[PDB]
């Protein structure tokens, strides 16, 4: 059972 | 020296010489060396027999029973001491020990009536 | 012993029992 | 009468005191299994023969405890060893779980219940010991009605015992000696002695724990 | 199955929600588990509450598995559990709500009946009967057949797919025989007692030839063996019982063929020697069942219907019923979540604001 890849998007701040 | 723990023991140390036995029931500390030092000692075994085939034990009840309400514990070989004086039940590997010797002898009878039997 | 007490320590021993032994003999034997 | 103080003694002993708190080991590090080799990678020791089958069929009891809401709180937890040896229900009723989040698959950590050893319910809950034993199993809701249900059984516990013979005899011999003159036979009251069984749980509060070296 | 107003979900976006940006939150909770202190269950919410996207979802999903992997763990609220898998139903993602569902150990993800029944719904609103069979196992899994809703929903799922299922594997029956036994219990009526008939069967099947040990093992059933005596147990409970309760043809034939089988056809021994063996109980089994079979046509105690005709019948008598009071009930959770969500923003508040007097006086 692989563990989730994390991923992070940033559009909060243009 | 205060050792971490521990707690007193009665138990045999060993005297004598080489092939000659002799155990002294002393109550000492589980920590102290067999023949190292001791509180009190409260008798003697000899375990080799005398001129007159018997093994000398001296109990010193008063006192055995003074330190065993102090919280002392007992060696094995000293439980069996005990039962054998009746001063505690017979201990369970004495019983079960002699049930094993007459398993043992029982099964030599039957070798020896066999050899005599067909040869 | 009772037999189901018996067969209890058979399940719990599993490959490592010994013989069953029956009642010692009364009295201590002789070599003859 | 003065002495040199040795304050390097004093520091180094709250060092390790602190870095054995801080770097302290994990119950996945320290109960961990390989059950190819049954051995703990953390020590490299071999487990004993007897708890070899046991290793690789039962399981953890938080095992069991991870695929439950709130981990499986206030449900009946048993042993394997226990339904062996024990005829009567032998189970745990759980109040508090606490968990170790290192663990990937939170297999491992710490429970608190109440005890009901042979039908006998303890009073007030406490830890339970031998949680990270692959001997548990768990009674289901349908299934706890029937495992639940106990019956006691009347009490035949003697409670006089002869004494042995030696004592006996003084005991009586003390009676003559006072002038007291009577035919009774002195018995031990081992009525107040509460043998228990050799499985029965201890206290898991009073239990320590492995230290911190790894291999 | 279950009606519009069931899964209507205008009560839970009715819920006075705080707005929050998810990468706030998300970055809030980064630097929490970079100092490897514990996350509150009401940041987590927060999290949860406020996805507005499909891939937000995937995002949520990774601090979900971290806050499995915190010390706060135990303190994942239900709610939170709820609104994750109404989000994954608002955005086309049952899938993700089904893939935490089978790694709840992974996640957390404990629903309670209310969700397992939306959740199961959408599969068959869908006619996606595949994954509507693994969201019952969960539920066998997790022991959730308390509402008699569930119940209902299962055995209609199990029943269809039985019928067009010809292969069993030893997990397969295992997994069906729990599935069914369970929920069999509970209904006291002619389906009910066919489940335990058809799901004895199964399970006992397993018991003779992959050993009584895979029966049990990480599954929600007793260790007990006997369960093709416990089969036998039905037919006699219904032998003696009024007319309402009878055993479809169905479940008959399946344990009369099983017994067929194997009568016709790691090594430690987990049951004592005295006892006699479930393989050695076989003739006696199949002399019972024949005679048990021959007194319950005898008195008419055999349906001719199918399990999928009579379940369905059973699902337009009794689950409008069902749903009624589950909807009433949580509409109650909704008012309960909603007080215990005050307290806790509460409760942070306090903190907050007593943490900064307290730094302002340093």
């Amino acid at each position: 059972q692989p563990p989730p890849k994390p991923v992070i998007v940033d559009k909060h701040r243009p | 020296k205060a050792y971490r723990g521990g707690h007193l023991t009665i138990r045999l140390a060993l005297g004598g010489c080489t092939n000659r036995p002799f155990y002294r029931i002393v109550a000492a500390h589980n920590k102290c060396p067999r023949d190292g030092r001791f509180v009190e000692q409260l008798g003697s075994y000899d375990p080799l027999p005398n001129s007159h085939g018997e093994k000398l034990v001296a109990l010193n009840l008063d006192r055995i029973r003074h330190w065993i309400g102090c919280g002392a514990h007992l060696s094995k070989p000293m439980e069996k001491l005990l039962g054998l004086a009746g001063f505690f039940p017979l201990h369970p590997m004495m019983i079960t020990n002699a049930e094993r010797l007459r398993r043992k002898r029982a099964r030599e009878v039957l070798l020896a009536s066999q050899k005599t039997d067909a040869e | 012993p009772p037999e189901r007490e018996l067969s209890r320590l058979r399940r719990l021993y599993q490959g490592h029992l010994q013989e069953e032994s029956g009642p010692p003999p009364e009295s201590m034997p002789k070599m003859p | 009468k003065k002495v040199r103080p040795r304050l390097i003694a004093e520091l180094a002993r709250r060092v390790r005191a602190l870095r054995e708190q801080l770097n302290r080991p994990r119950d996945s590090q320290l109960y961990a299994v390989d059950y190819e080799t049954l051995t703990r990678p953390f020590s490299g020791r071999r487990l004993p023969v007897r708890a070899w089958a046991d290793v690789r069929r039962e399981s953890r009891l938080l095992q069991l405890l991870g695929r439950l809401p709130l981990f499986g709180l206030g449900r009946l937890v048993t042993r394997k060893s226990w339904l062996w040896q024990h005829d009567e229900p032998c189970y745990w009723r759980l109040t508090r779980v606490r968990p170790d989040y290192t663990a990937q698959n939170l297999d491992h950590g710490k429970a608190w219940g109440i005890l009901t050893f042979k039908g006998k319910t303890e009073s007030e809950a406490r830890e339970i010991e031998h949680v990270m034993y692959h001997d548990w199993r768990l009674v289901p809701k349908h299934e706890e009605e029937a495992f639940t249900a106990f019956t006691p059984a009347p009490e035949d516990s003697l409670a006089s015992v002869p004494y042995p013979p030696l004592l006996r005899a003084m005991i009586i011999a003390e009676r003559q000696k006072n002038g007291d003159t009577s035919t009774e036979e002195p018995m031990l009251n081992v009525q107040r002695i509460r043998m228990e069984p050799w499985d029965y749980p201890a206290k898991q509060e009073d239990k320590g724990r492995a230290k911190g070296t790894p291999v | 199955l279950l009606s519009s107003a069931y899964v209507d979900s205008h009560k839970w976006e009715a819920r006075e929600k705080e707005h929050y940006c998810l990468a706030d939150l998300a970055s809030l909770m980064d630097k929490t588990f970079e100092r490897k202190l514990p996350v509150s269950s009401l940041t987590i919410s927060r999290l949860i509450d406020n996805i507005s996207s499909r891939e937000e979802i995937d995002h949520a999903e990774y601090y979900l598995y971290k806050f499995r992997h915190s010390p706060n763990c135990w303190y994942l609220r239900n709610w939170t559990i709820h609104t994750w898998i109404r989000q994954c139903l608002k955005y086309d993602a049952q899938d993700k709500a089904l893939y935490t569902l089978v790694n709840k150990v992974q996640y957390g993800i404990f629903p309670d009946n209310f969700t397992f029944n939306l959740l199961m719904d959408s599969f068959i609103k869908k006619e996606n009967y595949k994954d509507a069979l693994s969201v019952v196992f969960e539920v066998m899994m997790q022991e959730a057949f308390e509402v008699p809703s569930t119940q209902l929903l299962s055995l209609y799922v199990l029943f269809h797919c039985l019928a067009k299922k010809t292969d069993f594997s030893w997990e397969e029956e295992r997994n069906f025989g729990a599935s069914l036994l369970l929920p069999g219990l509970k209904q006291k009526n002619s389906v009910g007692f066919s489940s335990q008939l058809y799901g004895y069967a199964l399970l006992g099947k397993v018991e003779l030839q992959q050993g009584l040990r895979a029966v049990y093992h990480n599954m929600p059933l007793i260790w007990k063996p006997g369960y093709l005596d416990r089969a036998l147990q039905v037919m006699e409970k219904v032998a003696a019982s009024p007319e309402d309760i009878k055993l479809c043809r169905e479940a008959l034939d399946v344990l009369g063929a099983v017994l067929k089988a194997l009568t016709s056809a790691e090594k430690l021994v987990e049951q004592l020697d005295i006892e006699e063996t479930e393989q050695s109980k076989l003739p006696q089994y199949l002399e019972r069942f024949k005679a048990l079979h021959s007194k319950l046509q005898a008195l008419g105690k055999i349906e001719s219907e199918g399990l999928l005709s009579l379940t369905t019948q059973l699902v337009k008598e009794k689950l409008s019923t069902c749903e009624a009071e589950d909807i009433a009930t949580y509409e109650q959770n909704l008012q309960q979540w909603h007080l215990d969500l005050v307290q806790l923003i509460q409760r942070e508040q306090q903190q907050r604001e007593q943490a900064k007097q307290e730094y302002q006086a340093q």
